[PDB]
């Protein structure tokens, strides 16, 4: 079996930049890798085919270069169209395992969330389950830690986080922390808060309510 | 011209028996070697099958994690491959694409990659029914730029349609992805940026629709005293 | 059809990057080629230099680069050092009709080294060799660069042409150029002029090694 | 480390078979294609022979296509190239070469094997010593040898340093000439072991000269 890693994760650029991302394996497969390219919700295409060449359906812009353990793809002038995911995919021997994935982004000015906090609904207050909202607007980069906070006692465990893609218009992203307790865990509450940590706030921004206001 | 349609899929129950079928055009069934490849919502690619031309020893091989539930086949003189599933688990749900692995020169067992995808088919595993969503209020009570909110809680399967204003407002409209509750449901979440001025203004309508319960919820969003 | 020309030979400096670019030609080539550079020092087995486009085998210095651009590839060198003294060939196959074809290949000269006197060795005739009745003069040329030196033999202070033989200058291992040079003389005539000579031209200079009949 | 080895060679006279075999070790020889390429003196290099890993798939060059069989034995590990009307002009260096799974590039290639064909008979060196006359050089003339190549191997193969063989010489009257000289100390002249030895393959001819100060 071959172990394959991709590095780095998450890509920032602006057209124009130079991308590199290395795909590394950990057995030599020297010549059998395969860089694909995924539009968000799209099928995937194959752009890298060898670890350097190029298919018919493929922008020059595309380089690729690899040595046994280390595979790399160079993109020179980013144009707009090619902000989408990476995947490579080793072929020396089955299986055909497919790599981690990288993400390429824009890079804008780093701009720090706005939290808002929606308290339980009333209609839902009779239904059983309470729903505690917290949405965090116009967020750059993406790394956010959202924590909820009961009586002033962090919680964890019974939280669903919904991330939103880049914004096409703003180029920013929205952040959705939903917090799902029993009517009884509803009611046992004093004052609900959300902490937001990131890079833009200053200091953990704090949105409470408090549980009958 | 070179064409792969995937067909099949839909909603499923763990445990049970389920069967893809891949229809190709333009390019001879024969001597092309196929695959099946998987997508996780929201994870990565995973390649799951592999079957190569029947002059190349015929051999039909998978990846570990699935090998002993899955048998890929396929059909000559019809130009379809078949992929069947046994005793499905929870965690299997996902897009399912067809592809054609390109042999390294016109001909050869050693393949590069996989050039032509299919659109790829959905398949959920779930217990759940239709359950049409509940549609709940977050009103904005801060106080500037307000958020009013829907929250559709309980909706299977996926997807659904948010509104704002009878589809006016598509400005400032943020769609949460779909989130998959413990429970077995969807929960998603509409959020809409208003004018302090414009929050005791207008009126905010929302309009939730689910094709599969064909449920047409029309929330009022008001400020909550 | 398919087939491959490469330049006649290209020069650069020791810190430098240079590009040699194998052209291909065919009619209507819609078919798949595989594309190889190949390096090659003075007799020695060739080794694989890039695969594909850009494909490094392991074990082979990172300096070495390729590309395409439409149908003519081109292997880039950079930190050009005197170590990368060889000749490099492009060989391209085709999978339908599964051949592979080779270029001319390309010498890859460089500039940056110094030019030095060649040591010239002069060998009396053997003894062996005096018993077997015909006289061989040996000169030998080491240590030249850049290589061509010629070489003059003269008997008895006069020009001599009959029976001289020079070697083409060969690559020495150790980044230097060397040469042959045997002069044929009948026993009788090696006890003929009182003093043979050989006389080398390197560059400009002039080595003259001498040796006379009187060996004893 | 995985060897590509290649035995059969000398002197042909036109029209003779030369069975070549390269054997190969490190690598499972049965799933990869191997090729031959053949470098004339002087002149580049080029393809003659393609045997797939399951044989029965033999692809030969324009030259030769009625002339070389190519057969590959898996069980022997090894593979053989027969050549058969060989001109005059198929004088040259044959390289054994692998084809990688994912073909198209020579991964690992032979060291070589020289194949002359001329009409001239294998002609034993004829070896002298050239005597010495801090460092002094002194060495041995080996005359009358064709063809290519012969070994001169200083003090029974122990000397390595000082050795500088000179290349081989192309006779007018048809004949070869090689001379290896050995850089000595002047002192030590006269305590080093200095013994030539001369091994001319194409004759099979192994001589061990002496060579002494004079």
């Amino acid at each position: 079996d071959i172990q394959m890693t991709q590095s780095p994760s998450s890509l920032s650029a602006s057209v124009g930049d130079r991308v590199t991302i290395t795909c590394r394996t950990s057995q030599d497969v020297r010549g059998a890798l395969a860089w694909y390219q995924q539009k968000p919700g799209k099928a995937p295409k194959l752009l890298i085919f060898d670890a350097s060449s190029l298919e018919t359906g493929v922008p020059s812009r595309f380089s690729g270069s690899g040595s046994g353990t280390v595979f790399t793809l160079t993109i020179s002038s980013l144009q707009p169209e090619d902000f989408a995911a990476y995947y490579c995919q080793q072929f020396l021997d089955f299986p055909f395992t497919f790599g981690q994935g990288t993400r390429l982004e824009i890079k804008r000015t780093v701009a720090a969330p706005s939290v808002f906090i929606f308290p339980p609904s009333d209609e839902q207050l009779k239904s059983g389950t309470a729903s505690v909202v917290c949405l965090l607007n116009n967020f750059y980069p993406r790394e956010a830690k959202v924590q909820w906070k009961v009586d002033n006692a962090l919680q964890s465990g019974n939280s669903q986080e919904s991330v939103t893609e880049q914004d096409s218009k703003d180029s920013t992203y929205s952040l959705s922390s939903t917090l799902t307790l029993s009517k009884a865990d509803y009611e046992k509450h004093k004052v609900y808060a959300c902490e937001v940590t990131h890079q833009g706030l200053s200091s953990p921004v704090t949105k409470s309510f408090n549980r009958g206001e | 011209e070179v064409q792969l349609v995937e067909s099949g899929g839909g909603l499923v129950r763990p445990g049970r028996s389920l069967r893809l079928s891949c229809t190709v055009s333009g390019f001879s069934f024969d001597d092309s070697a196929m695959s099946w490849v998987r997508q996780a919502p929201g994870k990565g690619l995973e390649w799951i099958s592999f079957i190569k031309s029947k002059t190349y020893g015929g051999t039909k091989e998978y990846a570990a994690s699935v090998k002993g539930r899955f048998t890929i086949s396929r059909d000559d003189s019809k130009n379809i491959a078949y992929l069947q599933m046994n005793s499905l688990k929870t965690e299997d749900t996902a897009v399912y694409y067809c592809t054609r692995g390109a042999p390294y020169g016109g001909n050869s067992d050693y393949y590069y990659g996989l050039d032509v995808w299919g659109q790829g088919t959905t398949v959920t595993v779930s217990s759940a029914s239709t359950k049409g969503p509940s549609v709940f209020p977050l009103a904005p009570s801060s106080k500037g730029t307000a958020a009013l909110g829907c929250l559709v809680k309980d909706y299977f399967p996926e997807p659904v349609t948010v509104s704002w204003n009878s589809g006016a407002l598509t400005s400032g409209v943020h769609t949460f992805p779909a989130v998959l509750q413990s429970s077995g449901l969807y929960s998603l979440s509409s959020v809409v940026t208003v004018p302090s001025s414009s929050l005791g203004t207008q009126t905010y309508i929302c309009n939730v629709n689910h094709k599969p319960s064909n449920t047409k919820v029309d929330k009022k969003v008001e400020p909550k005293s | 059809d398919i087939a491959l020309t490469q330049p006649a030979s290209v020069s650069g400096s020791p810190g430098q990057s240079i590009t040699i670019s194998c052209t291909g030609t065919s009619s209507d080539i819609g078919a798949y080629t595989y594309g190889s550079w190949y390096q090659q020092h003075p007799g020695k087995a060739p080794k694989l230099m890039i695969y594909g486009v850009n494909n490094r085998p392991s074990g082979v210095s990172n300096r070495f680069s390729g590309s395409k651009s439409g149908n003519t590839a081109s292997l880039t060198i950079s930190g050009l050092q005197a170590e990368d003294e060889a000749d490099y060939y492009c060989a391209s196959f085709d999978f339908s009709v599964s051949g592979v074809v080779f270029g001319g290949g390309t010498k890859l000269t460089v500039l940056g080294q110094p030019k030095a006197a060649p040591s010239v060795t002069l060998f009396p005739p053997s003894s062996e060799e005096l018993q077997a009745n015909k006289a061989t003069l040996v000169c030998l040329i080491s240590d030249f660069y850049p290589g061509a030196v010629t070489v003059a033999w003269k008997a008895d202070s006069s020009p001599v042409k009959a029976g001289v033989e020079t070697t083409t200058p060969s690559k020495q291992s150790n980044n230097k150029y060397a040469a042959s040079s045997y002069l044929s003389l009948t026993p009788e005539q090696w006890k003929s002029h009182r003093s043979y000579s050989c006389q080398v031209t390197h560059e400009g200079s002039t080595v003259e090694k001498t040796v006379a009949p009187t060996e004893c």
